[PDB]
């Protein structure tokens, strides 16, 4: 009925956004923001009594997309890294993969670095906070037939491409990363056809579709 | 940096307010890849095929010396005295009954040596040849430079007894972190400074995420560097690299644990060790047994207080007459936003604000150039515990964190005494220092 949905980053100096969301009344029933990692204990009495969703940034996450090899699939997940090996920018036995969706010959995956979620989960834990679910905020926008759903938090732009993908950029390169799009916040001076579409809170707005969807980075070794 | 194998593949460099070239067309996978991995924004500039190829490839003891030519050592031992102290300048000033050098350590002025008067010219002139200048001129400025990785930049000046001399001290390593910068008090920094000096003995910075604790450790090895020491650390991983030190990473693909680490560095007889963190009794027992057996080790836990991290130990298993013999002291840290200088408010402290210290403090307000909050960085306040005498006679006895309290108050100050003094300073706010603080 209710949950305290959270949105966490990278960068320990930067602000982390929650809200209590009531999928019951529709309504958002409590709201704030910690300014750093060290309020996590402010988190306690937010919590109380219900289900905590982590929104890992989509800016610290790797989400795309890749070719399983014939008749491969049983297999696939264990050729994961390898396959990406050459497409991320450091070591891939750090990353922790997920994958989101296999679909004719291709998967949806979700890599994480292994050692920021566990660090992560350890300091809610450290706080008596069960971590419920942990995925990528950009996925938690609704999709919307006529665009890319987008919407600001902070200062980035929270971008969903379809189903399974999505980006999280900052404002400064947002018109050059895009180089369309249906938003659910107000406008920005950049880019290319935006959409204006009924606004929002955002935090609100990814917790109405954190209630809809199921998928979580919570898998594989990460299991509860 | 990114790999070399990532930013030749997808036309991608970055070279620091950090400027990432690329070449058209502009992947925005791998655009996205690059931010992941920097954890940092940066300022995309397009680039020719040509002059990106260039790009890529230029890419990838005095004390004792001075009661005793013998001026040669004397300075070169005075420069050495310099850097052990962490001097940023030395002042060599002639008057006329008496010679005088001072050291300014972390902005404070200090009287280090006041030696015969007589010696004067002769410093000077040594100091100048060192520094290529002229021997006979006397009644102009001059200034040079010198390298020892030390860059010191030297001036004389004429004055009515000769000539007065300084030493600006720099390390040409960019990437030193000065820890009086990033926050801590000049007796702090000298009290952190002679505890991380000792030959053996477990020293803890502690605090919750995102407190600064590696940042500080990284900064303390960086002041040790040395090539007299052998310093190696086992993380978690390793945050950035540190030039000189040996930085293993915890693995878990070949099962290399923080303890199974730990014990494969004890084996390359070390100086000083570094663990990430003290997360188990296993790691802990052999923390305990590296520091009786003749190293310092340093490391990390996520309790509240200083006084939290003993009783910690105590929690974990660690025996109390073991925690009293090697622990040498508790850094308790939190960081607190500094203020924006253009768009602070002062304000006068009403009465329940002046219990805590017309006293005029400052709040956040904000503007454009912080865009839009009232801060803009960060600096961090600090409580040093230190394992004294009655310390370990207190750990021994297992007095408890109530009664330990109240002899620690006594000798040190604590985390909010140090964030106060920074909200008097016109630093930090003090909402800042309450909500850190509990
Ligand atoms: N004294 C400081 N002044 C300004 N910025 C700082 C300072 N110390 C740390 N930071 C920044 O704040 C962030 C948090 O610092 P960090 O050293 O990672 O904290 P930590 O407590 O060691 N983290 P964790 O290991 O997760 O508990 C880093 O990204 C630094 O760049
Ligand atoms: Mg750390
Ligand atoms: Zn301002």
């Amino acid at each position: 009925s209710e949950f305290l949905t959270v949105r966490l980053s990278s960068e320990q100096y930067s602000p982390i956004p929650w809200l209590v969301w009531s999928s019951s009344q529709q309504e958002v029933i409590a709201s704030g923001e910690l300014s750093d990692w060290q309020q996590l204990d402010d988190l306690k009495n937010y919590a109380e009594q219900r289900p905590i969703v982590v929104l890992v940034a989509a800016s610290d996450v790797v989400l795309t997309e890749v070719d399983i090899p014939p008749g491969a699939s049983r297999q696939f997940e264990s050729m994961l890294p390898y396959l990406l090996e050459d497409e991320i920018a450091q070591d891939v036995d750090d990353l922790h993969f997920s994958v989101l969706a296999k679909e004719n010959g291709k998967a949806q995956v979700c890599g994480v670095d292994r050692r920021w979620l566990q660090h992560m989960l350890d300091a809610f834990r450290a706080q008596g906070l069960d971590v419920k679910r942990v995925l990528p905020d950009s996925l938690a926008l609704p999709l919307d037939d006529e665009g890319i759903s987008a919407a600001q938090l902070g200062e980035q732009w929270l971008f969903r491409h379809s189903a399974c993908q999505g980006s999280a950029v900052d404002d400064s390169w947002m018109p050059v990363y895009l180089n369309s799009v249906a938003c659910f916040s107000s406008l920005p001076e950049q880019q290319a056809h935006w959409l204006s579409r009924p606004v929002e809170m955002t935090m609100a707005l990814l917790s109405q579709g954190v209630a809809d969807g199921k998928f979580s980075l919570l898998t594989g070794e990460f299991k509860p | 940096r990114l790999p070399f194998s990532f930013a030749n593949r997808f036309k991608m460099v970055l070279e620091v307010p950090p400027v990432l070239y690329y070449v058209e067309p502009l992947n925005a996978q791998a655009l996205v890849e690059v931010r992941r991995v920097l954890k940092q924004t940066f300022v995309p500039q397009a680039i020719a095929a040509e002059a990106f190829e260039k790009k890529l490839t230029e890419a990838y003891d005095f004390f004792s010396l001075a009661e005793e030519a013998p001026i040669i050592k004397l300075i070169n031992a005075m420069l050495g005295e310099a850097i052990k102290e962490g001097a940023s300048d030395i002042h060599i000033e002639t008057f006329e009954k008496i010679l005088s050098i001072r050291f300014r350590v972390d902005g404070v002025l200090r009287d280090v040596l006041s030696p015969s008067r007589k010696l004067a010219p002769l410093l000077v002139s040594r100091v100048k040849v060192m520094a290529k200048l002229d021997i006979a001129e006397k009644r102009v400025p001059q200034d040079g430079r010198i390298s020892l990785a030390v860059d010191v930049r030297v001036s004389t000046m004429p004055s009515s007894h000769g000539e007065r001399v300084v030493m600006r001290l720099l390390d040409k390593n960019a990437t030193r972190l000065d820890l009086h910068s990033l926050g801590m008090t000049p007796v702090n920094h000298d009290n952190f400074r002679h505890l991380i000096s000792r030959p053996h003995g477990i020293i803890l910075v502690t605090g919750p995420t995102g407190s600064g604790k590696s940042t500080t450790l990284y900064a303390g090895l960086q002041e040790l560097n040395s090539n007299e020491r052998n310093i190696l650390t086992v993380e978690d991983p390793i945050e950035f690299d540190i030039d000189g030190i040996g930085q293993t990473q915890v693995n878990p693909k070949v099962d290399m644990t923080f303890a199974r680490g730990l014990r494969a560095i004890l084996r390359q007889d070390p100086d000083v060790v570094m663990v990430g963190e003290i997360r188990d009794l296993e790691t802990a027992q052999i923390a305990v047994q590296a520091s009786l057996t003749g190293h310092l080790v340093m490391s990390t836990l996520h309790t509240n207080t200083a006084v939290g991290a003993i009783t910690r130990l105590r929690d974990m298993g660690i025996e109390p007459f073991l925690i009293s013999s090697s622990l040498l002291g508790v850094l308790a840290q939190r960081l607190v936003r500094t203020l924006c200088q253009d768009c602070k408010e002062p304000y006068e402290a009403d009465k329940e604000q002046r219990k805590l210290f017309a006293l005029t403090l400052y709040r956040a307000k904000g503007c454009e150039k912080c865009n839009h909050k009232g801060y803009r960085g960060r600096t961090g306040i600090h409580e040093l515990l230190m394992v004294d005498d009655k310390v370990q006679e207190l750990i021994h006895a297992e007095a408890g964190e109530q009664a330990m309290d109240k002899y620690i108050r006594e000798h040190t100050p604590s985390i909010r005494s140090d964030g106060l003094d920074k909200v008097l300073q016109g630093v930090t706010s003090l909402e800042e220092v309450m909500r850190v603080t509990k």
